[PDB]
């Protein structure tokens, strides 16, 4: 959507960059889950509430 | 030739930047180990020592 927003000529052409838009979701997944890792490590040390 | 000198750049941009990103991300990750790595070190000398 950031680069070819419903466009089918735009996004036929971004297949011949292969994996590039599938590493830029890993990248970004992988820092929404340590985001929420980080809280839990500070906050939720006791399990006794 | 002059065909496939076009068609042969545009084949090395697309992979220099494959490798330069692989080596960032390697770089990134490598100081994330080495912080492991640092307090891996830091509990032996005060826990095991």
């Amino acid at each position: 959507m950031y680069i070819c927003g419903d466009s089918t000529e735009c996004s036929n052409l971004l297949l011949q960059y292969g994996s590039f838009c599938t590493q830029l979701n890993r990248a970004l997944t992988g820092i929404a889950v340590e985001q929420d890792k980080n809280t839990q490590e500070v906050f939720a040390q006791v399990k006794q509430i | 030739p002059p065909e496939a000198e076009v068609q042969i750049d545009r084949l090395i941009t697309g992979r220099l930047q494959s490798l330069q990103t692989y080596v960032t991300q390697q770089l990134i990750r490598a100081a994330e180990i080495r912080a492991s790595a640092n307090l891996a070190a830091t509990k032996m000398s005060e826990c095991v020592l």
